[PDB]
């Protein structure tokens, strides 16, 4: 998860809502 | 492989890149150039006429992230640095595309985009340029280079860099089914600090650079040393980041009031 939180959210499956 | 194959990556990965990126270069070259029918950008070319265009354009933020109290030069530079957020956001859902991807570990899927979206960023831009301009607010507005070179002191200095690269790069005349696969190419690098599993990444890449050759000799049969340049771009792209990274690291010292989002935070902490 890190450190990138946010870049890992976004690798997250899924798709942007 | 094997034609059938490579040809349907190409086609996966143009299809992808169509839902990922909203403006394509097509659409973007048809603005710059006139045509389309679809009628014609707002110019920023002074400070009534980017007053003028901030009113067009303010909807698209929340309040808070129009940063009305700031200098131009520094408004500019935050929004865009965040258009650069909403590229990394496409991007990602870009890669998540990329057959293979998905199923890399996923520390490396973060340290690929970690390195590879400013990359892409300099690639994307260029499709937005040519030599007398930028558009903006994806294909509405238009903001001129002069205006841009007219900026003070530090900034005004920047953006010409950004203007020569991409009139080099146009120069290569590639189309947007090319510009996909080479983006897939540009994330997919096995050389990335920190790779854990360097093999299937080097793996996908391979694939990748084979649907890149076999496109390039179909698209572009007239230049057989293409292929050659493109990858030579790559190495250019690499170095204009590692400029980028070095300056903004100076400057930011310098420009209190230049803020970076979080999520560019994250990417910048350790790059190089
Ligand atoms: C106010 O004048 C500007 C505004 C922006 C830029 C510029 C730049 C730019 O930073 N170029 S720069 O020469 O390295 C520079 C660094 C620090 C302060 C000013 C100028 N970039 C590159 C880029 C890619 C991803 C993320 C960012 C950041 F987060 F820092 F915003 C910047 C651009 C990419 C697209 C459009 C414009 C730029 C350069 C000068
Ligand atoms: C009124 O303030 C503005 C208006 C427009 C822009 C602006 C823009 C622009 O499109 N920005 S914008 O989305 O319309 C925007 C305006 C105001 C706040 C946030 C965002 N661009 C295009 C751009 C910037 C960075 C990354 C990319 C991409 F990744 F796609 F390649 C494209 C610029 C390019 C050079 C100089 C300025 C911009 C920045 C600030």
């Amino acid at each position: 998860t890190e450190r990138h939180k946010i870049l890992h959210r976004l690798l997250q499956e899924g798709s942007p809502s | 492989p094997e034609s059938a194959d490579l040809r349907a990556l190409a086609k996966h990965l143009y299809d992808s890149y169509i839902k990922s990126f909203p403006l394509t270069k097509a659409k973007a070259r048809a603005i710059l150039t006139g045509k389309t029918t679809d009628k014609s950008p707002f110019v920023i070319y002074d400070m009534n006429s980017l007053m003028m265009g901030e009113d067009k354009i303010k909807f698209k933020h929340i309040t808070p992230l129009q940063e009305q109290s700031k200098e131009v030069a520094i408004r500019i530079f935050q929004g865009c640095q965040f258009r650069s957020v909403e590229a990394v956001q496409e991007i990602t859902e870009y890669a998540k595309s990329i057959p293979g991807f998905v199923n890399l570990d996923l520390n490396d899927q973060v340290t690929l985009l970690k390195y590879g979206v400013h990359e892409i960023i300099y690639t994307m831009l260029a499709s937005l340029m040519n030599k007398d301009g930028v558009l903006i607010s994806e294909g509405q507005g238009f903001m001129t280079r002069e205006f841009l070179k007219s900026l003070r002191k530090p900034f005004g200095d920047f953006m010409e860099p950004k203007f020569e690269f991409a009139v080099k790069f146009n120069a290569l005349e590639l189309d947007d089914s090319d510009l996909a696969i080479f983006i897939a190419v540009i994330i997919l690098s096995g050389d990335r600090p920190g790779l854990l599993n360097v093999k299937p990444i080097e793996d996908i890449q391979d694939n990748l650079l084979q649907a890149l050759e076999l496109q390039l000799k179909l698209n572009h049969p007239e230049s057989s040393q293409l292929f050659a340049k493109l990858l030579q771009k790559m190495t250019d792209l690499r170095q204009i980041v590692t400029e980028h990274v070095q300056l903004l690291q100076v400057i930011k010292k310098t420009e209190t009031d230049m803020s970076l989002h979080p999520l560019l935070q994250e990417i910048y902490k350790d790059l190089y």
